[PDB]
């Protein structure tokens, strides 16, 4: 019967091209066919739970009010109040969840010379910074594969330093040092608002790293107009 | 395997790049970063317009060119100058050529 | 308009680090530089990695400071370590620098 | 064409018409600095040898 | 320590330790190339 209402992350909407409701409520009692109001400021009822346990050993039966909405709906800043309708409560509760613009400052970094020399393994960050919403997804991409989620791990969002409204995040792909050391290609990618286009492609290769010789060949010919 | 980063075609830079390889051991290979500029040594401000002196300033900023006036003729794009011709007291306007085997007419 | 300077630690079985920076061995204010929490690693659960990521000014970078990143740990031999970054820290960048007169 | 007008030398040009040309006229300039010249000024300035 | 040694680039981390110092001790690192200027070679061929 807690009351509390959780907004989904503006991540959902870029991985599955989404929007998926949930209200966050914490061991509620279990009782036969529950029926949860989640309204917006129109009023309109919520679409019934799906993919629910009834039964739970912890006794943890969280009333999630699932349902798919556009996100310009969610995007205008219309009240939600999760109205818990139950037995147990004659008069439910409200909670009302709202919320009220830099590009973000993307660019991969390459890994250490002594992470390569340790020879165990290779670590490459892509820093994410200059952002002012709070939620971001970084997600890493090599010649178009997707990965495990559990090889890539995304940062808490932590307000930064100089600039308070701004926020950062580091994000890892950390790998083999063999794959990093033959060349093999790995793309970062941001999922973010205020950004002109949808997502920006980041790239580092070994060849496109640091490089150590320069060989600048300047020919002082007359002949000129023919490369 | 040479990789081409960039190429600015009117500004003949050819921006490359290969990874040599070694012996297998723990990295040491040299990255290297490999351009070609040829310098026209002949051209103007505009390699157009005749009117405008020899050059002698040769400006090269790798990142400006990695992503106007240039030094280097084309070969594919034309490169035409309004030029006044006179027969006799009247005058035509008429186009040129400022080089030939360039794209000529097919 | 700045240079950011990030420091990557790994390998936290104790799940318990703090991260200092100094400039020439004086300490600077906690504001400036600010530590992760630490977070489980995908190879081992037990091994974890924390960071420190530093904003100064480009011109700060551009005069070659010690910058460096003292990370203190209980399993390290003398409880910290620290790594020094400059201009010229990585390769010795020799030139093969080329004119052709032909 | 006189010897100071060579000094700190002005555009000349050569127009001809003909029927082969491809845009039937070409132009050929020339001043003291490129018809075989004494000297070769040239000032050659490279920035952002690191790229991006 | 030997000169093959030197030659294979080890760290070579100096520690030292004293009361005076912020951390009670301090590390630095030694290697062949922890000087090596950049090495800038001309060439003029016509
Ligand atoms: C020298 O370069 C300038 C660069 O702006 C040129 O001036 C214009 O160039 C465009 C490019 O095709 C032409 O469409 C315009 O007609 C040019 N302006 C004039 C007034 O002709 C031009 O090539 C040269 N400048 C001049 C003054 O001739
Ligand atoms: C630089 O040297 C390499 C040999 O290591 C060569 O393959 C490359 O072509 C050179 N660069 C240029 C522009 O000639
Ligand atoms: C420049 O230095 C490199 C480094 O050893 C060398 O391989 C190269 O041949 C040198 N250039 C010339 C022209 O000797
Ligand atoms: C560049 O350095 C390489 C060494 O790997 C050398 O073989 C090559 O001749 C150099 N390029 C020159 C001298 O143009
Ligand atoms: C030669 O070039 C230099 C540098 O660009 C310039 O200072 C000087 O005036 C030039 N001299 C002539 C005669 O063009």
């Amino acid at each position: 019967i807690r009351v509390f209402a959780i907004p989904p992350s503006f991540a959902s909407i870029f991985l599955t091209k989404s929007t998926k409701l949930t209200c966050l409520v914490t061991d509620l009692t279990t009782y036969d066919s529950v029926t949860i109001s989640w309204t917006r400021q129109n009023g309109e009822a919520v679409k019934t739970h799906t993919n629910i346990s009834e039964s739970h050993p912890n006794a943890t039966f969280s009333a999630v009010g699932e349902a798919s909405i556009c996100e310009d709906d969610w995007n205008s800043g219309e009240r939600f109040t999760c109205t818990v309708t139950h037995t147990d409560l004659p008069s439910p509760l409200k909670q009302t969840i709202s919320r009220p613009l830099h590009r973000p400052d993307v660019y991969l970094l390459p890994p250490a010379r002594e992470q390569l020399n340790l020879r165990e393994s290779a670590t490459i960050t892509c820093l994410v910074t200059g952002f002012s919403p709070a939620d971001v997804f970084v997600q890493w991409m090599q010649r178009g594969q997707p990965l495990s989620p559990e090889k890539y791990v995304t940062s808490a969002p932590m307000p930064e330093p100089q600039a308070p409204g701004r926020y950062f995040a580091h994000s890892i792909l950390t790998v083999s040092e063999e794959e990093w050391n033959t060349g093999e290609t790995y793309t970062c990618v941001v999922a973010h608002e205020a950004l002109p286009n949808r997502v920006t492609e980041r790239t580092v290769d070994k060849s496109t790293g640091k490089p150590t010789l320069y060989n600048v060949s300047l020919v002082m010919s007359d002949t000129a107009g023919t490369c | 395997e040479r990789i081409v980063l960039v190429d600015n075609k009117c500004k003949c830079a050819r921006i490359t790049s290969r990874i040599i390889r070694s012996s297998e051991d723990p990295n040491e290979d040299i990255v290297e970063r490999n351009i070609r500029i040829i310098v026209p040594l002949n051209n103007r401000e505009n390699i157009s317009d005749p009117t405008s002196p020899l050059r002698t300033r040769f400006v090269y900023h790798l990142s400006d060119l990695c992503k106007e006036t240039c030094y280097t003729y084309d070969r594919n794009k034309c490169y035409t100058a309004v030029v006044p011709l006179v027969y006799g007291g009247e005058t035509k306007m008429v186009e040129t050529a400022l080089t030939p085997d360039a794209c000529y007419p097919d």
